[PDB]
């Protein structure tokens, strides 16, 4: 997973560069100096689908939306019975109903789909 | 007479308790998608279809309980006003409002109307009328109904236009 | 003490005075006996019948392509570290050269892989068929062309309300179609 | 024995079956036997010992009927040449025209593969009263008048053509038209001014016969 | 006859509109039909909203899935890009060896596996890589081979990328796209070697055709209730199996070995009119007025159809009712 490395001069975005006498790659600055060496064969990356688990987004402060509704289902960790659910909140067309639930004490999170 | 009512409301019942198991089977990730077809028009499918059979059998319990010697039943015996829809509407239970050949959509973010809760997809929420005309409707199966039939009003008042000038 | 090869056993490979063939030979002979403790007679004898079985069943003058995919298809799976018992049978005799050179790529790959293979095949080919359009199942109105009562129905407030509902029954025995308003 | 060989091969088979069709379609002479000969022997006679398709071979000179005949007495004998060449040069296509010229052939076919060169075909047009037809091999594959939505049509002789515009009492002008690119047209090789009689189903009297123009 | 074939033909045209929506209760039926699709049939438009192609198989292959599923695969575009889970743009400094222990496995195998022009042109790999992660089972839905169809083509159109590549037994498809160029490129040609390769990878990506025909995104399997004579001679319900397409290209669909080509239909008289000829293109557009007239249940006796249609078509081509149509006729000014 490519990183956007900056300069340590003027905070601009470092470019790859080659070294031929000793064939090795290196990041310089176009406006500066300053050149590092490259830890990693690994520059650049174009991935087209993506495989990502649904998430459920934001969690911070959940509890306080009163237009959420509401379960009796039991905490996995603190064993508490009050919590809020709901849906995945990426929009993807083709995302499941899969629920997702956040614990109202220990601010847990877990799903309603327990695949082992 | 009241042992067609209650076969009616037993009827209507089982309906909404198939709907609901089919809900719980889709969001615990066991539901399996249709051919060629989405997990959430799959969800979608079924529950329109239950929906609409209820409606169906109840209507004809109605129907079928009906003597001969009713007028309403004389005249669409007769072959002159009605069918068997009017009967099960004003009788049994008016059914599923729709818009645009789909239940109704969000209107608001992750609702439908501002006395529901985020994320709800049971039939009453989505516009489903269980009652009849000689019950009478409640107000947010009314606003339903009401869309519904705005979307006909509209379909007059323009097509006839475009067809003239096609006539022409 | 070494890794056993061609060079380290001390066997001849020019045995036809084919370069194509020598090198193919010494390459397969190394990688069978890098990790095998079988004696290397009987290992040399099985690659000569092996490569013997190559030549006769496809000429390399002529069909060198088809020669050197086949040539990469067993070597690949030689080296296939995810099921070293292969190299194993072709060691006992358990996989007979003549199977190797019939033999298509899936077949030699572990039951896991196979398994994997044919629930892939399953999931493609239901996920290849189309929308399946099922109506509304009754048994009141009767089809005006087989006469058969299953025929379904779609109902609907589309003419104007001046008017009452309209039906359309289509039966799911012929393929009849009508209207009633 | 590369898989595009045989497609390749098959293709063309489909091909050569499909104007032989064309041909006996057009009143000439061909024997069904000729028309269903199997690709096996189709390999072995116009093959060589690698499997290339010899094309050149494939030429050859057809007569009509004594039925055309007696219904088309100017009709005369056609000759049918392919083309091995991708693309067909200016000098190939000049020994073709030659060559017909020489035979003193009414009418030729020339099947190329790929593509004509355009100072090629400005010579098309210049050997009267000859006329030299071309179709592209893709297009030949697969034989148009076998589908299910085209009739059957016929060609009408000089007296036929009199007597239909006497006994409607028309003038040309007003009979419905079918252009010359239609692809019937050139399956039939209509030329301007002809007339076409087309036969078909209908649900309310069973057979209805209509007529068209080329314009 | 005139002003009575139009007058009956448009008198349900008006009341066509109210049921024309009921396909709209089906969502995944998203088809033109009633009030559009006669609209579009009377302006003869060349660009129809939704465009389809129904292919029925040949007598044998009819009643088997598998033959279907062959030709299904050999009909739809395949396209690199579609088949790629990951082909990710990588820098590959010295193909030589790599940090990854997955792809170091598929080195050694080719690295014994090279003729010695490879082993010359192992310097024209280029310093970035087309690293493909394949998914197993796109590639494996239209029956594609790794190495033949991978390579082949790819490397026969231009001879512009060679690959190193692995035997479909590794549990991560891993190919290895590696361009070809001359070392006799210019110092600064040489210089900007990310430059030249994204645009080609792009170029790579997007034009380049594993298999199938043009302009068809998509093809279906389909189940229809065909009636047959049977032996004792009287009429038997009997299924098979049809394919249809979402994309119309008719002149090459027709050609492909494993269907019939004398049953083939699609739902654009333009094409049949340009392909099979005006008669079929007269047929193909009675059969579609009639079809959308008749799938709102009314009924309007044959000969009315019968004279619009073959008004439409008198002239040798497709006559739109339009003034460019019509106004441009030979008839009369004031007219």
């Amino acid at each position: 997973m490519t990183t956007f490395r900056f300069c340590r001069d003027c905070n601009n975005m470092l470019y790859p560069r080659e070294d031929k006498e000793n064939n090795r790659l290196l990041f310089e600055c176009r406006t500066c100096s300053y050149v590092e060496e490259a830890g990693s064969p690994l520059v650049y990356r174009h991935e087209l689908i993506t495989n990502i688990g649904e998430t459920a987004g934001v969690v911070q402060d959940i509890g306080s939306d009163p237009t959420l509704p509401r379960s009796d289902r039991e905490c996995p960790k603190c064993h508490s019975r009050e919590n809020v659910f709901f849906q995945s909140q990426q929009r993807r067309k083709d995302t499941s109903m899969v629920l997702f639930f956040v614990c109202l004490s220990c601010s847990h999170i877990f799903t309603s789909d327990q695949k082992n | 007479d009241g042992p067609t009512m209650r076969e009616i409301t037993e009827t209507i019942a089982e309906a909404k308790k198939k709907v609901l198991d089919v809900t719980k089977e889709a969001q615990a990730n066991l539901l399996t998608a249709k051919h060629g077809m989405t997990l959430r028009e799959s969800f979608e499918d079924n529950v329109v279809r239950f929906l609409n059979e209820a409606r169906d059998k109840a209507g004809r319990l109605a129907e079928v309980n009906l003597k001969d010697l009713n007028n309403v039943k004389q005249m669409v015996m007769a072959g002159s006003k009605g069918s068997f829809i009017n009967i099960a509407q004003m009788s049994a239970c008016v059914g599923q409002q729709s818009v645009e050949g789909k239940r109704i959509a969000f209107g608001f973010v992750d609702r439908t109307l501002p006395h529901f809760s985020k994320d709800d997809y049971s039939p009453e929420s989505k516009g489903f009328v269980e009652n009849s005309y000689l019950r009478g409707l409640t107000p947010q199966e009314f606003f339903f109904h009401a869309m519904g039939g705005r979307e006909g009003l509209i379909d007059t008042a323009v097509k006839t236009a475009e067809t003239g000038y096609i006539q022409r | 003490t070494k890794p056993r090869n061609s060079k380290n056993d001390g066997v001849d490979t020019a045995i036809y005075h084919h370069k194509l063939r020598d090198q193919v030979l010494k390459a397969l002979y190394d990688v069978l006996a890098k990790e095998s403790e079988h004696p290397p007679q009987s290992i040399l004898h099985t690659a000569k019948a092996i490569e013997s079985e190559m030549n006769k069943v496809n000429n390399c003058d002529t069909n060198e392509a088809a020669y050197k995919a086949r040539y990469r298809i067993i070597y690949s799976n030689v080296i296939s570290k995810n099921n070293p018992d292969l190299k194993h049978k072709i060691a006992n005799g358990d996989i007979t050269p003549e199977f190797l050179a019939t033999c298509d790529a899936k077949d030699l790959a572990p039951a896991p892989l196979k398994q994997k293979i044919e629930e892939i095949a399953k999931q493609n080919l239901y996920n290849a068929q189309g929308a399946t359009i099922e109506r509304s199942v009754t048994d009141r109105f009767t089809c005006g062309k087989c006469k058969e009562k299953k025929v379904s129905y779609y109902q609907l407030q589309t003419r104007s309300a001046d008017e009452p509902l309209t039906t359309f029954c289509t039966c799911e025995a012929c393929g009849n179609r009508w209207k009633f308003s | 024995m590369d898989q595009e060989n045989e497609r390749n091969i098959s293709r063309l088979w489909r091909a050569f079956r499909t104007v032989k069709e064309m041909v006996k379609d057009r009143g000439y002479f061909i024997t069904q036997e000729e028309v269903e000969l199997p690709l096996e022997d189709f390999k072995a006679k116009y093959c060589d010992s690698m499997g290339r398709p010899q094309r050149k071979m494939m030429s050859f000179q057809a007569n009509p009927t004594e039925e055309s005949i007696s219904k088309f007495p100017d009709m005369g004998s056609l000759w049918v040449e392919f083309c091995d060449e991708p693309s067909v040069g200016v000098k190939t296509m000049k020994t073709f025209v030659i060559h017909i010229q020489e035979k003193n052939f009414q009418t030729g076919i020339f099947v190329y593969q790929n593509n004509i060169t355009p100072s090629a075909m400005k010579l098309v047009p210049s050997i009267p009263p000859a006329t030299i037809e071309t179709f592209n091999e893709a297009a030949l594959v697969v034989n148009i008048t076998h589908h299910e939505l085209v009739p059957k049509h016929i060609r009408l002789s000089s007296d036929e053509k009199r007597e239909l515009l006497k006994r409607y009492r028309l003038k040309e002008s007003q009979l419905p038209r079918i252009q010359r690119a239609d692809p019937v047209a050139l399956y039939l090789g209509l030329k301007r001014g002809e007339v076409v009689k087309i036969i078909r189903k209908s649900e309310t009297s069973g057979r209805y016969a209509s007529y068209r123009i080329c314009m | 006859v005139g002003v009575l074939a139009a007058q009956s033909i448009g008198e349900p045209a008006t009341q066509m509109t109210l049921n024309t929506f009921h396909f709209a209760g089906v969502a995944s039926k998203k088809v033109t039909s009633g009030v559009p699709r006669l609209k579009e049939i009377l302006n003869v438009a060349k660009n129809m909203k939704t465009p389809s192609l129904t292919v029925y198989l040949e007598p044998g292959h009819a009643a088997d899935q598998e033959q279907a599923k062959l030709i299904r695969s050999a009909i739809e575009h395949t396209t690199l890009k579609s088949v790629t889970i990951a082909s990710e743009i990588y820098y590959d400094p010295d193909p030589r060896s790599t940090v990854i222990p997955e792809d170091e496995e598929i080195i050694q195998l080719h690295f014994s596996l090279l003729d010695e022009e490879a082993e010359q042109s192992f310097d024209q790999q280029s310093p970035w890589l087309l690293r493909l992660e394949l998914d197993r089972a796109a590639m494996n839905d239209k029956d594609l081979t790794m190495g033949q169809v991978g390579e082949r083509i790819k490397q026969t159109f231009k001879n512009d990328l060679f690959v190193i590549w692995s035997e479909d037994n590794d549990e991560k498809l891993i190919i290895r796209c590696r361009v070809v160029r001359p070392k006799s490129l210019d110092a600064e040609t040489e210089a900007e070697e990310d430059h030249m390769l994204k645009k080609i990878e792009n170029t790579m990506l997007e034009n380049i055709t594993l298999r199938g025909v043009e302009n068809i995104e998509r093809v279906v399997m389909m189940k229809y209730d065909r009636k047959v004579p049977s032996p004792t001679g009287e009429y038997v319900k009997e299924p098979e199996w049809v394919l249809e397409t979402d994309g119309v290209n008719l002149s090459e669909v027709m050609t492909v070995p494993g269907i019939d080509p004398t049953r083939i239909y699609t739902n654009s008289f333009i094409d049949i009119m340009e392909v099979l000829g005006i008669e079929a293109g007269r047929a193909a557009l009675y059969k579609e007025v009639y079809n959308v007239i008749a799938s709102d249940g009314s009924y309007v006796n044959y000969r009315h159809m019968a004279l619009l249609v073959d008004v439409m078509t008198t002239q040798g081509g497709l006559t739109s009712v339009t003034r460019h149509g019509f106004n441009r006729s030979n008839t009369g000014a004031l007219m």
